[PDB]
């Protein structure tokens, strides 16, 4: 109200509504699915377009052969943290020759969202984003909310009519956790979960994006007829 | 120079002449290189008397600004800010410096920091260019453990063999003793040290 | 009415920014008091422990600035241990750029001089709290030197700061026109300070035990603060006469 | 140049010869080394004369602020440790070399200043190329608890044995002397051993001798009115 | 952090008025009053020690300063704004002057700086304007004895005699009546201690009343003999003593 | 944070004003008048003091008119203090000329630039505008005697005769009365002087209450002279016109 | 009135309203405590289950500065790491300096300067959270409590977040009970119960004890996260004493 | 390749019973190739004259650097500026580039206008002041001039009598330099009057 | 480059500069112009090392050009020998010097007389009736101060300046492949084409 102006101002009640704010940008966003198992992690995105003659809004990002995310919310945030992800990634492996764990490129997301919620004249970022990877403690899966807050999961969905997906998953929970060594039915758990947050629109060949990641397979994105199988 | 501190039951000993040279010339006989850092923390001076001085009034500052804030530092903390300030900036120093202080937890500890800024922990330590005649007896004669008068009269002897043979060193002997008790000041005049 | 936010003047000439921070400095409820002696400068301050959860031990408001000089602090901690660093760095380089200790009247001006800084530049704020700086100089000799949120300072023969200075203030005044000098005619700082305890008890009307007191005492070449053991041979003193 | 430093019973004595030099050649024949840092805070140079003026007097100007921001009357340590950061900074190209001494509250002090930053303590003191010349003369006469007449005597000798000595002082000797709860008494050209014989001839010109081109009228004077 | 604040705090209002300067110059009317009176061999400057609290020592609180050794200075409005002038305008005396010239500046020159740090403080990012009104009075060898005002806003004007601060209007009358350009420095001073008595409530004497005077030599405050030319500072401070022997001729 | 606080010196008004420049010029039509006149043979400035005191030493004092260099000089309007600022930055600003050029400033080329420095402070920077105006008398090789006038804005023009501060509506009819082109200092003079006194606010126009000061050629063959007029040469000139 | 919309601006009570704002995000924040113990500290959080899909034991609050000490707060979890990151390059730096590991009381100041310098200047805002700290120095054993306006003290039990005022009545018991001292094993079992009596404020979700120790018998002056059989160990003491 | 040789020339000033003298060469030259012999090396400040040898471009850039400084003065003082003060604004000046100086050798002559003493001082090339009572020399045959007035002057010289012997002073010196000569002036100041006399010498 | 010379006449400035450029070995160039034009009355010829010497008179002529421009009136010959002389003065205490001579020949339109202007890389100024840069006076100056009158017409000037030219191809060593040579006076600059 009187305390919304900038992301340096505390309401009454301790709140940050400018983050808030932020935080209201990916419910508008397009619905993206989380899951995994213990050999490979899945992400599944729904795609969205303008009209009939423009392209789907690509929602996955590469970040290193091993990583990667889905993103909900303002595009051009999520490139310029994905963007901070592969470098740092970078650094990781150039510096240390070491792959960067999954854990703590989420803490490096965290303290660089945390630095715009504090300071005066910038603004939080307006994107939420779902971190999945394989490292030397197996597959993970992370959620990232531009407050800084980072979660490690099993499964979760971010965007409009997340909730259908998340609800599915919970249920589903002891199953899709078991599927190991089968990215074909881990996949296929995870185009079941997003259908649950569907209205009015059915996945199409266009429409759909898929990402894994796992024991012996390099972070790589489905697009196109690549994802007609599972349509 | 010729310079030393030697640790012993009561706690450490620091020793010097007393000569600064320009060239040939005895620009000051009666120096005193034995300088006070804290009140149980002093250092031996070595090489450029500019740089050793600048270190030690820099050192001073660090160390009544620590204990302001933190209480009584350690003589392992004296020696690291000595360190830091010799090796992060061996370009331009020429300096060689012996670190003596007395805590009631450590007791007697002696640093040594030379030129390239390494430190080295001892039982004792000598230096400067009257030391290099003294490496054979001062090897051959120290003991630790020793009582304060067998500390004074091994650094009297050590630095009167320096002396002797090094032209760079000579004057008088002076002395500080570092122990639970306080502070105390020793000199030692030429026609006593000479006659040993 | 954003005169009232930051450091600029209102239509009446005042700063009310300065004026509140004046306020804060008794957001704490304690009341300090300093006094000089021949030889010695003595200042006391009420310790308050409200919650059995802290250690008493780390709860305090004197402040060992140099090996000379001691601060007794008016306001909230934050401001004071704020204060109380600067202090310590102030000193230090004073001691090192001008090769001899920083008399305490020196330290009052130059942390007088900050705090005025904060009342004409806007993104500063004022600290809410006052400052009383106790030494024995070696030029002036006993010295309490107090500085507060406006950047005013003064010397002072004896002082008293917080909610009930005014008491304070008044009973040290009638004892000073009584004895005509500027200082309590005692040889040992003992006395000196049993006379300033005993006077703060007279002034608020309260006793007080080992644990509701805070001591600090200046001497030549040392500034010192008492242990609750010290204290209570002084509260025994006091009693038996 | 030969300048001196000498304690005595309740003070202070610093004295200097008044020669400066271009190598070989005579640039002043009576020149002033003694300047002054404060009232009662005098310092003798030598090396490059612009160094210890320029070196001197700004010491001097930030000691002057520093005494009327604390209200005290200055002190030579602080003299000292002003001088001798300044010129470590500068790594020796600042080439100044002084013997500074004074009296203020805390008593009488003498120390000396080398171009590098190091300092010393001492009761007696010498610098400069006849720095040999009066330190022989300081060995051989100083002794504790001399008295203000011995010290002024003790000074102006070494002084001498520079003038005659040394090559590079000469002319005359300059003296001041602080003592403890007085005015410091800078004498300017104490002695003076070194007075030009009479001419054997004048050469005085008769009016005319030269040749002359053009005269003519220089305006100094600003632009006139009306 | 960083100072965000780069724009001004005092501006123009529609009616022309710089708020910011008229009420600095209203903290100024609040401050206890302060006066100058110039002779043929002299100038005086007094002001009476307000002392907050009689516990507080008040000699330890200088409202008559040094600035150099033939010019000095007195404020009415907030003291600790005069504080920081008095070491900035040591200072810049110094700086911008003694280091160039090997002499102190004439007493206009360093007015002129004052006024130049005080109209800085009238238009530049994030500060308010200086509370106080200064006189400063000196000597210089070819301008003579002088007596300047400097405001808030920087400006600055000479004065044969004048008051300021909350009896400034009363004073200056009296000032009117009183002044003739054949003054001698003790016809000054009894002047401006008859002049300073109207507007003191309380006790009136040496220890409630600073008071100094910019006049002859004095070599026997110079600190060191020897050098003819140097003949000792103009500026000197009247004792408490000084102060109540001229109070029983008054 | 610190926007919150911002009066925003250098914006536009919706009818296309800049604030703070109509507000400054506000401030200087309070401001004691001064009168600039041109004439063939030299230029005047005549200026009024502010209400002044019996007890102000006139003969040290200075407000009004100041020396830029030996050719040009300045009538002040507005703050004093604002004044000096831009002053000794235009006696730097002549001197730099002079070391470069080994010739002394065209009077327009120093105009020009105090104007832009006054410019500088309407478009950019967020710091309030000075709140001065100048009138320029000034003589050079190319163009003879100039008077030129700045304001605020930073914008300047020349003149024939011109008068900036307080009542300069009425003080430019009377000059545009009784100027002629083939006018003299000496009536020159008179005529600055008859304005100023039908124009004051004050009761009567007397010497203490003025600064004056002529540019001529009056000085000995080719080159030109500055008079900063004393007290006593201002009384004398107001008796010899017949104003006292 | 406005004097609330600015960070550093003084009431008319003198009072810094942005800071007291922050200490509500504070008491919206989880339950925490610290339990000082005979010769050394014990730290212990409640992590709340907002959903099965959480892993567990994965999501790790409490945080190591250097090697002996601990960090545990309350509030805006973004604001503690953030000012844990700083924490840990001012103990870098001291041990860079002065070799020695940063005494407890030392680095104890540096937060809270830290912490203190975001309550001057209306261009940041205050930290979110309180933080409880401490660990193994030369000096023995300490404990502290630092909050939003820089205000720390030293502690013999500590406690923020929902659940501050169950929590701090049970620490009080502990206090008068034991005044010669409490063990390090003890601690840890203590620790557990006064969680699980505090989520009683947050007992909607069920939720996952973390809790983590220095002590100079147990440890070796270093901080350890208590895991596996002393863990479950915790765990059964304090269900025990809740029925 | 020494800087203060290159391009040569002299400088000397003499006291006198109410007077002052300054007097220069008018030769400029690269090495050994003679250029110039209307380079005049002395330029005034309203009363207090100037003697710059040296470095020829340092010599034109300080004139230009003092006249630039004075005119300020004079601007802000509202007086002209005295020999005294003056030698100390040419000290610092010269010092403010301690570690890359011009390479000149000023000298000062005047009279105060208040005390209507006679006043003269030197300088070094980083601005040691050299005020001697009698007389000041400076450029490349220095040598020479210290020879000629240690033994030509007299104290208390009427203002004709110093004009001979400053006149044969430089004429002499200047004739047994090789880069220095083609010509000579000589300033005979007195406290409001000043004569500038041109010197017929031999041109090789 | 190598030879520059420079005459003042009674009405003119005459300016003579070499047309060689030599890159070591070879010559790569006979037809050099050794000048520029800083406004419609006056010319700069230059000498001194490879690619400065343009850079800096290219330099200098856009500054007197952007001079000219913004005050509708043109620069005195000793106005615009100052600024040239100001930069010189500048350059040698850089990093990287200008190693650049140059002569400066104008006729002032206000006092009716012509003017020349030598100025070395130091920034050394003076006003001549003659003048050169490098070893070119070296040969010409003794010719220069038998022959030279101040009332000398342009036409006498050439005749003079043909004198010592031959002299230089005479006595020097290297070839510069004759000069060009330039007239400034009253009505502007102009080349005389056959030399
Ligand atoms: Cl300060
Ligand atoms: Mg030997
Ligand atoms: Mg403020
Ligand atoms: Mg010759
Ligand atoms: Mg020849």
């Amino acid at each position: 109200n009187n305390y919304d102006g900038d992301t340096v101002t505390f309401s009454p009640t301790g709140r940050l509504f400018q983050v808030e704010y932020a935080l209201e940008a990916i419910k508008q966003g397009s619905v993206t699915v989380g899951l995994r198992s213990n050999t490979h992690a899945v992400l599944v995105a729904l795609k969205r377009n303008a009209d009939e003659l423009s392209s789907y809004q690509k929602k996955i990002i590469k970040c290193d052969e091993h990583m990667g995310l889905s993103l909900a919310g303002l595009a051009p945030d999520a490139r310029v943290l994905s963007n901070y992800l592969r470098q740092q990634c970078n650094y990781s492996s150039l510096v240390f020759n070491r792959k960067l764990a999954v854990e703590r490129a989420g803490h490096l997301l965290c303290d660089k969202a945390q630095k715009n919620t504090q300071s005066y004249g910038g603004r939080p970022y307006g994107v939420g984003l779902l971190i999945i990877g394989y490292d030397k403690s197996g597959a993970h899966l992370l959620e990232f909310q531009p407050s800084g807050n980072v979660t490690e999961l099993y499964g979760t969905a971010i965007g409009a009519r997340s909730q259908g997906a998340k609800t599915y998953l919970e249920r589903t929970l002891d199953t899709f956790i078991k599927i190991d060594g089968n990215p074909d039915e881990l996949i296929k758990a995870g185009v079941e979960a997003i259908s649950q947050s569907l209205r009015d629109e059915s996945l199409t060949v266009d429409n759909l994006s898929i990402a894994i990641v796992g024991k012996d397979t390099p972070f790589t994105i489905y697009d196109g007829e690549a994802v007609a199988k599972y349509i | 120079t010729s310079i030393m501190a030697v640790t012993f039951k009561d706690g450490v000993i620091l020793g010097a002449d007393s000569r600064t040279t320009t060239g040939a010339y005895i620009a000051n006989r009666v120096t005193d290189k034995l300088t006070r850092v804290h009140d149980k923390i002093w250092c031996c001076r070595s090489g450029s008397a500019a740089d050793t001085q600048a270190i030690a009034d820099i050192v001073q500052y660090h160390l009544e600004l620590y204990t302001s804030q933190y209480g009584t530092p350690s003589t392992e903390t004296a020696a690291s800010v000595f360190k830091e300030l010799c090796y992060e900036n061996k370009d331009n120093l020429t300096a060689g410096i012996i670190v003596a202080g007395y805590d009631d937890k450590n007791k007697g500890e002696v640093y040594t920091i030379p030129l390239g800024g390494s430190v080295h922990k001892l039982p004792y330590a000598i230096a400067g260019s009257g030391s290099t005649f003294i490496y054979g007896y001062c090897d051959k004669n120290f003991r630790e453990n020793m009582s304060k008068e067998e500390t004074v009269d091994f650094i009297k002897h050590s630095l009167s063999q320096a002396i002797k043979w090094d032209g760079s060193s000579g004057g008088v002997i002076r002395m500080v003793v570092l122990t639970a008790a306080g502070v105390e000041r020793l000199i030692f005049y030429p026609d006593e040290y000479e006659q040993l | 009415g954003y005169d009232r936010h930051i450091t600029i003047f209102s239509p009446e000439g005042r700063l009310y920014q300065v004026e509140y921070a004046f306020k804060a400095t008794n957001q704490t409820n304690i009341n300090s008091l300093a006094v000089r002696g021949k030889d010695c400068t003595v200042v006391i301050s009420q310790k308050k422990v409200p919650d059995k959860l802290l250690d008493p031990t780390t709860v305090s408001y004197i402040f060992c600035i140099s090996r000379t000089i001691g601060m007794v602090v008016n306001g909230p901690i934050p401001d004071a241990r704020n204060a109380a660093l600067r202090a310590k760095a102030e000193a230090a380089e004073f001691r090192y750029k001008y090769g001899y200790d920083m008399p305490c009247d020196v330290l009052a001006k130059r942390m007088a001089n900050l705090s005025q800084i904060y009342t004409q530049r806007a993104y500063m704020r004022p600290l809410g709290v006052i400052l009383t700086f106790v030494s024995v100089d070696e030029e002036l000799g006993p010295s309490i030197y107090k500085t507060d949120p406006a950047g005013y300072y003064v010397g002072y023969k004896a002082t008293a700061t917080g909610p009930k200075q005014q008491e304070i203030t008044t009973n040290l005044e009638n004892h000073f026109k009584k004895s005509k000098i500027d200082h309590i005619n005692e040889e040992s700082w003992e006395k000196v300070v049993e006379f300033a305890i005993t006077h703060m008890i007279d002034a608020l009307g309260t006793e007080f035990s080992k644990n509701d007191l805070e001591v600090g005492v200046a001497t030549k070449d040392k500034f010192f603060t008492l242990s609750a053991e010290n204290i209570e041979e002084r509260l025994v003193a006091i009693a038996e006469q | 140049t030969t300048i001196v430093g000498v304690k005595f019973n309740n003070g202070v004595v610093i004295a200097a010869d008044t020669r400066s030099t271009q190598g070989p050649i005579v640039a002043d024949k009576n020149c002033a080394k003694l300047h002054r840092i404060s009232p009662k805070i005098w310092c003798a140079g030598a090396g490059t004369a612009a160094d210890t003026e320029a070196v001197t007097q700004l010491i001097g100007s930030n000691i002057e602020l520093h005494s009327l921001y604390t209200s005290r009357e200055p002190r030579v340590v602080s003299a000292l440790q002003m001088l001798k950061q300044h010129l470590f900074k500068y790594q020796g190209h600042i080439g100044a070399y002084l013997i500074v001494a004074g009296v203020d509250p805390t008593g009488s002090h003498l120390f000396s200043i080398d171009a590098h930053g190091s300092t010393d303590v001492g009761y007696y003191l010498s610098l400069g190329s006849g720095s040999l010349a009066a330190m022989a003369v300081l060995e051989s006469h100083w002794k504790q608890d001399l008295t203000k007449e011995e010290a002024i005597k003790l000074a102006s000798d070494a002084i001498q044995a520079g003038i005659w000595n040394d090559l590079g002082s000469g002319s005359n000797v300059d003296v001041c002397v602080m003592e403890i709860g007085k005015d410091a008494e800078y004498l300017r050209n104490y002695l003076t051993p070194n007075v030009r014989e009479e001419k054997q001839k004048s050469y005085k010109f008769p009016r005319g001798t030269t040749a002359v081109l053009k005269e003519s009228i220089v305006n100094i004077c600003d632009i006139q009115e009306e | 952090m960083t100072d965000r604040y780069s724009f001004s705090l005092t501006t123009f209002s529609p009616s022309g008025k710089l708020g910011q300067i008229d009420y600095a110059l209203t903290a100024v009317k609040q401050g206890v009053t302060s006066l100058g009176i110039k002779a043929t061999n002299g100038v005086v400057i007094a002001t009476e020690k307000k002392s907050s609290s009689p516990l507080a020592m008040s000699e330890t609180l200088s409202k008559v300063s040094l600035l150099t050794p033939d010019i000095g200075a007195v404020y009415s409005g907030m003291g600790p704004d005069y504080r920081v002038l008095v070491d900035k305008s040591r200072k810049v005396a110094h700086t911008s002057y003694k280091r160039i010239y090997g002499e102190y500046p004439p007493t206009k020159l360093l007015v002129s700086e004052v006024a130049k740090i005080m109209q800085e403080a009238t238009q530049s990012g994030g500060v308010r304007p200086f509370g106080v009104s200064l006189l400063i009075a000196g000597h210089d060898e070819f301008n003579g004895f002088s007596l300047y005002q400097v405001d808030p806003s920087g400006s600055y004007f000479p004065w044969k005699a004048t008051a300021i601060g909350k009896g400034s209007v009363a004073a200056k009358t009296f000032l009117e009546k009183r002044w003739n350009d054949e003054l001698e420095l003790e016809d000054a001073i009894h002047i401006a201690l008859l002049t300073l008595k109207e507007s003191v409530e309380g006790e009136f004497n040496g220890d409630t009343i600073e008071l100094a005077i910019i006049g002859d030599e004095n070599p026997d405050l110079l600190g060191y003999t020897g050098i003819p030319t140097d003949k000792g500072p103009r500026f000197r401070k009247l004792t408490s003593q000084e102060i109540n022997d001229r109070l029983e001729a008054l | 944070g610190s926007r919150r606080y911002d009066s925003r010196t250098t914006i536009f008004s919706p009818e296309g004003r800049l604030y703070q420049v109509e507000y400054a010029l506000e401030s200087i039509s309070h401001a004691g008048t001064a009168i600039g006149i041109m004439a063939s043979d030299g230029i005047v400035l005549a200026a009024e003091r502010k209400v002044t005191s019996t007890l102000l030493e006139q003969d040290t004092s200075t407000e009004k008119l100041y020396k830029l260099n030996d050719k040009i000089a300045v009538a002040v309007a507005g703050l004093t203090a604002d004044a000096e600022i831009l002053i000794n930055t235009a006696r730097i600003h002549a001197q730099n000329y002079l070391k470069t050029y080994n010739e002394d400033i065209p009077v327009e080329i120093l105009v020009r630039r105090l104007s832009d420095i006054k410019q500088g402070y309407t478009q950019h920077g967020g710091l309030r505008p000075f709140g001065v105006s100048f009138i320029y008398a000034g003589y050079d090789d190319r163009y003879g005697y100039q008077l030129y006038t700045s304001n605020p804005s930073g914008n300047y023009t020349g003149w024939k005769a011109i008068s900036v501060g307080a009542n300069t509506s009425a003080a430019q009819t009377l000059l545009q009365m009784d100027y002629k082109d083939d006018m003299k200092v000496d009536d020159a003079i008179e005529l600055a002087l008859k304005t100023l006194s039908k124009t004051t606010d004050s009761s009567a126009l007397t010497y203490d209450r003025l600064e004056f000061a002529t540019i001529r050629k009056g000085a000995n063959d080719g080159e030109v002279y500055q008079k900063i007029f004393k007290p006593q040469e201002i009384k004398d000139i107001l008796v010899k016109t017949g104003i006292t | 009135t406005g004097y609330d919309l600015s960070n550093s601006v003084f009431s008319p009570d003198g009072r810094n309203f942005q800071v007291e704002y922050a200490v509500k995000a504070v008491e919206n924040g989880t339950t925490s405590i610290g339990i000082k113990c005979n010769d050394g500290v014990v730290f212990a959080v409640e992590k709340l289950i907002t959903s099965k899909l959480l892993v567990p034991q994965k999501n790790v609050k409490i945080q190591v500065v250097d090697r002996h000490i601990g960090c545990v707060y309350s509030g805006l979890i973004p604001d503690g790491r953030h000012l844990v990151n700083r924490g840990r390059e001012e103990a870098a730096s001291f041990k860079k300096l002065y070799k020695t590991p940063i005494p407890i009381p030392a680095f104890a100041d540096r937060l809270g300067q830290y912490v203190q310098a975001h309550t001057l200047y209306n261009s940041v805002r205050p930290f979110g959270v309180s933080t409880i700290f401490g660990g193994v120095d030369k000096n023995g054993a300490h404990l502290y409590m630092l909050e939003p306006s820089g205000s720390y003290w030293g502690y013999k039990g500590a406690a923020t977040g929902k659940g501050r005022q169950s929590a701090k009545a049970e620490l009080e018991k502990l206090v008068d009970h034991h005044p010669e001292g409490l063990s390090a094993r003890e601690a840890v079992k203590q620790a557990a119960k006064i969680i699980y009596l505090a989520h009683e404020d947050n007992k909607e979700k069920d939720f996952e004890l973390e809790i983590s120790w220095c002590s100079l018998s147990e440890t070796n002056g270093l901080h350890k996260f208590v895991k596996g059989d002393l863990l479950q160990e915790a765990i059964d003491f304090a269900q025990k004493e809740i029925n | 390749s020494d800087p203060s040789s290159i391009n040569g020339g002299i400088v000397v000033a003499m006291t006198g019973k109410d007077c002052v003298a300054i007097a220069c060469d008018l030769r400029l030259g690269s090495q050994s190739l003679g250029v110039s012999n209307k380079f005049e090396k002395i330029f005034h400040y309203g009363h207090v004259f100037l003697g710059i040898t040296g470095l020829a471009t340092d010599v034109t850039t300080l004139n230009e650097m003092f006249r630039y400084k004075t005119n300020l003065y004079k601007l802000k003082e509202e007086r002209a500026i005295e020999p005294e003060t003056f030698t100390q604004l040419v000290s610092s000046s010269l010092y403010e580039r301690r570690f890359g100086p011009y390479f000149v050798g000023p000298v000062v002559a005047g009279i105060n206008s208040k005390s209507g003493k006679p006043f003269i001082a030197g300088f070094d090339l980083i601005g040691c002041i050299d005020e001697a009572k009698d007389f000041i020399v400076s450029g490349t045959a220095s040598d020479q001039l210290f020879g000629m007035c240690e033994s030509l002057y007299e104290p208390n010289l009427e203002p004709e009598d110093l004009f001979e012997t400053i006149s044969q002073a430089l004429l002499n010196a200047a004739d047994r330099d090789a880069l220095s000569g083609w010509g000579a002036v000589v300033y005979i100041i007195k406290k409001d009057e000043v004569v500038k006399r041109y010197l017929k010498m031999r041109q090789d | 480059m190598d030879i520059i010379l420079g005459i003042r006449v009674q009405d003119s400035v005459i300016l003579a500069s070499s047309k060689a450029v030599t890159r070591g070995i070879s010559v790569l160039k006979d037809s050099d112009d050794k000048t520029r034009q800083l406004s419609p009355h006056t010319l700069m010829s230059f000498a001194g090392e490879a690619g400065d010497t343009v850079q800096f008179a290219e330099y200098i002529q856009a500054n007197i050009q952007l001079y000219s421009i913004r005050e509708d009136y043109e620069l005195s010959p000793q106005a615009v020998s100052s600024f040239v002389r100001q930069e010189l003065a500048k350059s040698i205490r850089s990093r990287r010097p200008y190693q650049v001579n140059v002569l400066i020949g104008g006729y002032d339109k206000k006092k009716n007389k012509p003017e020349l202007y030598q100025i070395d890389y130091l920034g050394t100024k003076v006003e001549l009736p003659y003048g050169a840069h490098g070893y070119s006076g070296f040969y010409t100056f003794s010719l220069l101060d038998h022959h030279y009158r101040p009332d000398m017409t342009t036409e006498e000037g050439l005749d003079l300046l043909k004198l010592c030219v031959q002299e230089l191809e005479k006595r020097m060593p290297m070839d510069f492949k004759g000069v060009i040579v330039k007239i400034v006076d009253k009505d502007g600059i102009r080349q005389v084409d056959d030399f």
